[PDB]
C-alpha cells in the first residue's frame, strides 16, 4: 500500500 | 547490492505464492463449489479483491530496481487505482465476512431471512462500487512527474498540499485500519462469547476441542490481520510526522512493512478457503 | 386349525406346478441373440424450478407435456421440449409420493402421506386448474396412482390395500385386499383391464379390476417391492425392490423369468421402467443414477449417471423418444 | 379363523389357473422386442433432425 | 420465436417468480417432526403450544420464528417406508409418558418398552443422524403423585433408590438418553411439560435457536 508516493 | 536483491526476492516470493493461492482459490470455487452459498461468495469475492491487490507487487519491485518508471503514465494510474481500490475491496471483504459469521452464529433467526446468496451477491455489489468511491479518485489524481534522472508516480497536489495530503492520509487510516479492526474484534468477540454457550460445544472431550480449535481460528485470523496491517499504517504515520534519513534500515523497515501488508492478501486465503472445512471435503 | 395345513398342502401344489411349468427361465434361449451393445443416454433437457426432494413424475400421452411433484408442495406441469412450465399446482399437503397425469390430458393426480387422492382438473375455463375430487377412504398413504379413464382410477395405498374409484361419484366400486404389508407400487395394464401391484411382503399380485378379485400372486424377493411396471404387451412386468435386485415374471407362466442385479449394486431400486420395445429395462437406484439393462440378457447395457441425489422417479414418454428421470436434488432430467 | 379359510379359497383359485411352458412365454417376449426394435427410439438412435430434443 | 412462444415463455418466467418466491418463504419456515407412542402426549402438547398463552401440520410463530409441527400419528403403516421423506427435518420433537410405567395396556405390552423402542429405533435411524432430538416427559405431577404408590421397579428390574419423584424422573431421562448411540453428532434436550405461560414452546424455540447455530456453524465452514 505504502508503495509510488 | 544486498539490500536491492533482498527487496526484490522479498517482493517476488511474496508476488509468486500470493498469485498461487489465490489463483487456486478461484479454481477451487469454479469447479467445486460452483458459489452456491453466501460464504462461497464473499470468499470469491475475497479471493478476486487479493489477487489483483497482489498483482499489482512487480511493478512496485521494478520501480524499486530501476529507480524511474517506465511503464509509463497509462500502466501508472491503472495501477494505482488498481492498489487502492483492491486494498479497499479486500479490508471490506474481510468486514463483510466478519459481520456475516456473527450474523449466522448470534442471530440465527434472521440468518434465515438475510444469509442468502442474492443478498450476498447484493453485498459484494456494494462493496465493490464503494471501493470505487477511492479507487476513482485516485485513478484521475494519479499523475507522473520528471526529475533530472527519474520518472516518479504520484498523485497531483491539490491546494492546500498539506491539508489534501492529512486528509487522504487520514481517510486511509481510518477506513482501513481503526474501522475494520473494531468490527472484526467486536463480531468476533461476541460471536465467541455465544459459541460458549452451544451444547454441540460445551459439551464432551471431543466437542471442548472443536471449542477451542474454532476459538484458535478466530484469534490467528484477527492477529493475522492486526500483525500484517499495523506497522505499514503505524510506520507511513511516523513518516508524514517526522523527517526520517535515508538509511539501509530505513529502506528496508519500509519495503519489509509493505510486503507485510501484501503478505497479509496472500495469507487470507490460508485462512479463509484452505482451512475452511467445506473446502476441505472437496476431493 | 386343518385350514392352515391345507392351505400349506395347497401352497406345496402351486409351486411344484409352476416348477414343472419352467425350462427355459429366459437364459437358454435368449442367448443366441445379438446384444443391445453400449448405450449412451446423453441429457437434452434439465428442468430446474423444484426447491425440494422429488417424488414422482408422469409422461403426458402426447410425449410432450410432464408432470412432477415435489415435497415442497408443486406440481407442476412441464413442457418437455421448450423447458417452460405450462402449469404450477399448488398442494395442499407437500407430503406427496406420487403423481399421476389423465391419458385425455384433462386431469393429473397427487397423493401421499396425506391419505386423500387429489384430482386437479387442467383444461377447465376461468383459467387457473382447480381440484375437481378429494378421494379418502385409505388409512395408510398412496404411494401410487394411475389412471383408468377421466373417471376411473386405481389408487395403492400404505394400509396393504389397492382400491377403484369413480372420479365422479368418489366411492370405491372395488377393494383389492390380500396383501399383508404395504403396497408401493402400481401399473396397469396396456388394455387397462388387469393391473399389478408389488408390496412390502416381496410379493406382486395381479388383480383383475371388472370383479375386485386377485388372479395371481408372484414372489421371490427378500425384502420390500418399491416398483413395478407392466411389459409392454402387457404379457409380463418387472418389480424392483430393496434388495438391489430387479426381477421379470410372466402372468401366463406365473413365475419368475430373469434377474437383474450385479456385485457392486447394494442399494434398492426406486423405480422402474419398460422402452417401447420392451428390450431395455430402465431402473432408478439409491446409488445417485440410474442404470439399463437388457430385458433379454440381464446385462447393463448402459447407466444414466447425471444425478446428485438418489433417484426416486424414472419415466419413459408413450412414443419412447426420451426418458425423463427425477431424483432428489430437485431437478429432472431428460435423456436421448 | 376367517382370515385363514380365506386363504385357502384364494389359494383354491390360484391352483386352478393355466400355465404357459415358460420356452413359450419367453419366445413371446422375445418375438415382440424383436417385431417392435425399429419403434423404440431409445435403442435406435434417431437423427437429430427428427429428434426434438 | 413465434408471438405464441414468447406468450408461453413469459408465462414460464412468471411462474419462476411465483416458485422462487414460495420457496424462501418454506425454507424460512422450520419443520419440526412430531414422534412418540399412542398415549403419550402429543396433541396435549400441541394444544398447550397453542393456546396456552392422516397428517396435522400445525403452523405457528413465536420470537418470529415459523414453527411447522409435523404430527402423523394418526397414520397406520409401516414406519421405515414414508420416515425418510422426513430427512432434513430441523428437529423431531419426541413425548413421552413420564406416568405410564405401569399403565401398559395398548393392544403385557410394557408401554414405557414401547417409548424405549421408539426412542432406540429412531434415534439410531439412518435418517436422524444429524437431526437433534427435543424429548418431552409428560404428566410429571403425575409421575410424583404415583411413584410414592407404585415403585419404579415394577418396569425396571435394575433400579435402584428412593421411590419419590425426583430421582425417578432423573433415572427416566438417564435410561431415554443413553440409547443414543450418536454422541457426537446429535444432541437430546430433555424437558418437563407443564402447563404454565409457555415453556414448552421456550423450551423448543432455545433447541431449535441451537441446532440452527449449529447448521450456521456447519454453513460457513468452522465445522
Amino acid at each position: 500500500y505504502x508503495g509510488f508516493x | 547490492m544486498v539490500t536491492a536483491i533482498t527487496i526484490m526476492a522479498l517482493y517476488s516470493i511474496v508476488c509468486v505464492v500470493g498469485l498461487f493461492g489465490n489463483f487456486l482459490v478461484m479454481y477451487v470455487i469454479v469447479r467445486y463449489t460452483k458459489m452456491k452459498t453466501a460464504t462461497n461468495i464473499y470468499i470469491f469475492n475475497l479471493a478476486l479483491a487479493d489477487a489483483l491487490a497482489t498483482s499489482t507487487l512487480p511493478f512496485q519491485s521494478v520501480n524499486y530496481l530501476m529507480g524511474t518508471w517506465p511503464f509509463g503514465n497509462i500502466l501508472c494510474k491503472i495501477v494505482i487505482s488498481i492498489d487502492y481500490y483492491n486494498m479497499f475491496t479486500s479490508i471490506f471483504t474481510l468486514c463483510t465476512m466478519s459481520v456475516d459469521r456473527y450474523i449466522a452464529v448470534c442471530h440465527p433467526v434472521k440468518a434465515l431471512d438475510f444469509r442468502t446468496p442474492r443478498n450476498a451477491k447484493i453485498v459484494n455489489v456494494c462493496n465493490w462500487i464503494l471501493s470505487s468511491a477511492i479507487g476513482l479518485p485516485v485513478m484521475f489524481m494519479a499523475t507522473t512527474k520528471y526529475r533530472q534522472g527519474s520518472i516518479d508516480c504520484t498523485l497531483t497536489f491539490s491546494h492546500p498540499t498539506w491539508y489534501w495530503e492529512n486528509l487522504l492520509k487520514i481517510c486511509v487510516f481510518i477506513f482501513a485500519f481503526i474501522m475494520p479492526v473494531l468490527i472484526i474484534t467486536v463480531c468476533y468477540g461476541l460471536m465467541i462469547l455465544r459459541l460458549k454457550s452451544v451444547r454441540m460445544l460445551s459439551g464432551s472431550k471431543e466437542k471442548d476441542r472443536n471449542l477451542r480449535r474454532i476459538t484458535r481460528m478466530v484469534l490467528v485470523v484477527v492477529a493475522v490481520f492486526i500483525v500484517c496491517w499495523t506497522p505499514i499504517h503505524i510506520y507511513v504515520i511516523i513518516k508524514a510526522l517526522i523527517t526520517i534519513p535515508e538509511t539501509t534500515f530505513q529502506t528496508v523497515s519500509w519495503h519489509f512493512c509493505i510486503a507485510l501488508g501484501y503478505t497479509n492478501s496472500c495469507l487470507n486465503p490460508v485462512l479463509y478457503a484452505f482451512l475452511d472445512e467445506n473446502f476441505k471435503r472437496c476431493f | 386349525d386343518q385350514l392352515r395345513q391345507e392351505a400349506e398342502q395347497l401352497k406345496n401344489q402351486i409351486r411344484d406346478a409352476r416348477k414343472a411349468c419352467a425350462d427355459a427361465t429366459l437364459s437358454q434361449i435368449t442367448n443366441n441373440i445379438d446384444p443391445v451393445g453400449r448405450i449412451q443416454m446423453r441429457t437434452r433437457r434439465t428442468l430446474r424450478g423444484h426447491l425440494a426432494k422429488i417424488y414422482a413424475m408422469h409422461w403426458g400421452t402426447d410425449s410432450r407435456l410432464l408432470v412432477s411433484a415435489s415435497q415442497d408442495g408443486k406440481l407442476i406441469i412441464w413442457d418437455s421440449y421448450t423447458t417452460n412450465k405450462v402449469h404450477a399446482i399448488p398442494l395442499r399437503s407437500s407430503w406427496v409420493m406420487t403423481c399421476a397425469y389423465a391419458p385425455s390430458g384433462n386431469y393429473v393426480a397427487c397423493g401421499g402421506l396425506d391419505n386423500i387422492c387429489s384430482i386437479y382438473n387442467l383444461k377447465t375455463r376461468e383459467g387457473n386448474v382447480r381440484v375437481s375430487r378429494e378421494l379418502a377412504g385409505h388409512t395408510g398413504y398412496l404411494s401410487c396412482c394411475r389412471f383408468l379413464d377421466d373417471n376411473q382410477i386405481v389408487t395403492s395405498s400404505g394400509d396393504t390395500t389397492c382400491a377403484l374409484w369413480d372420479i365422479e361419484t368418489g366411492q370405491q366400486t372395488t377393494t383389492f385386499t390380500g396383501h399383508t404389508g404395504d403396497v408401493m407400487s402400481l401399473s396397469l395394464a396396456p388394455d387397462t383391464r388387469l393391473f399389478v401391484s408389488g408390496a412390502c411382503d416381496a410379493s406382486a399380485k395381479l388383480w383383475d379390476v371388472r370383479e375386485g378379485m386377485c388372479r395371481q400372486t408372484f414372489t421371490g424377493h427378500e425384502s420390500d417391492i418399491n416398483a413395478i411396471c407392466f411389459f409392454p404387451n402387457g404379457n409380463a412386468f418387472a418389480t424392483g425392490s430393496d434388495d438391489a435386485t430387479c426381477r421379470l415374471f410372466d402372468l401366463r407362466a406365473d413365475q419368475e423369468l430373469m434377474t437383474y442385479s450385479h456385485d457392486n449394486i447394494i442399494c434398492g431400486i426406486t423405480s422402474v421402467s419398460f422402452s417401447k420395445s420392451g428390450r431395455l429395462l430402465l431402473a432408478g437406484y439409491d446409488d445417485f443414477n440410474c442404470n439399463v439393462w437388457d430385458a433379454l440378457k440381464a446385462d447393463r447395457a448402459g447407466v444414466l449417471a447425471g444425478h446428485d441425489n438418489r433417484v426416486s422417479c424414472l419415466g419413459v414418454t408413450d412414443d419412447g423418444m426420451a426418458v425423463a428421470t427425477g431424483s432428489w436434488d430437485s431437478f429432472l432430467k431428460i435423456w436421448n | 379363523i376367517a382370515q385363514a379359510r380365506k386363504l385357502v379359497e384364494q389359494l383354491k383359485m390360484e391352483a386352478n389357473i393355466d400355465r404357459i411352458k415358460v420356452s413359450k412365454a419367453a419366445a413371446d417376449l422375445m418375438a415382440y422386442c424383436e417385431a417392435h426394435a425399429k419403434e423404440d427410439p431409445l435403442l435406435t438412435p434417431v437423427p437429430a433432425s427428427e429428434n426434438p430434443f | 420465436l413465434s408471438a405464441e412462444d414468447k406468450a408461453a415463455v413469459e408465462r414460464s418466467k412468471m411462474i419462476d417468480r411465483n416458485l422462487r418466491e414460495d420457496g424462501e418463504k418454506q425454507r424460512r419456515e422450520i419443520k419440526l417432526l412430531l414422534l412418540g407412542t399412542s398415549n403419550s402426549g402429543k396433541n396435549t402438547i400441541v394444544k398447550q403450544m397453542k393456546i396456552i398463552h392422516g397428517i396435522v401440520e400445525n403452523k405457528f410463530t413465536f420470537k418470529e420464528l415459523t414453527f411447522k409441527m409435523v404430527d402423523v400419528g394418526a397414520q397406520r403403516s409401516e414406519r421405515k417406508k414414508w420416515i425418510h421423506c422426513f430427512e432434513g427435518v430441523t428437529a423431531i420433537i419426541f413425548c413421552v409418558e413420564l406416568s405410564g410405567y405401569d399403565l401398559k395396556l395398548y393392544e403385557q405390552t410394557s408401554r414405557m418398552a414401547a417409548s424405549l423402542k421408539l426412542f432406540d429405533s429412531i434415534c439410531n435411524n439412518k435418517w436422524f443422524i444429524d437431526t437433534s432430538l427435543i424429548l418431552f416427559l409428560n404428566k410429571k405431577d403425575l409421575l410424583a403423585e404415583k411413584i410414592r404408590r407404585i415403585p419404579l421397579t415394577i418396569c425396571f428390574p435394575e433400579y435402584k433408590g428412593q421411590n419419590t419423584y425426583e430421582e425417578a424422573a432423573v433415572y427416566i431421562q438417564r435410561q431415554f438418553e443413553d440409547l443414543n448411540r450418536n454422541k457426537e453428532t446429535k444432541e437430546i434436550y430433555s424437558h418437563f411439560t407443564c402447563s404454565t405461560d409457555t415453556s414448552n414452546i421456550q423450551f423448543v424455540f432455545d433447541a431449535v435457536t441451537d441446532v440452527i447455530i449449529q447448521n450456521n456453524l456447519k454453513y460457513i465452514g468452522l465445522c
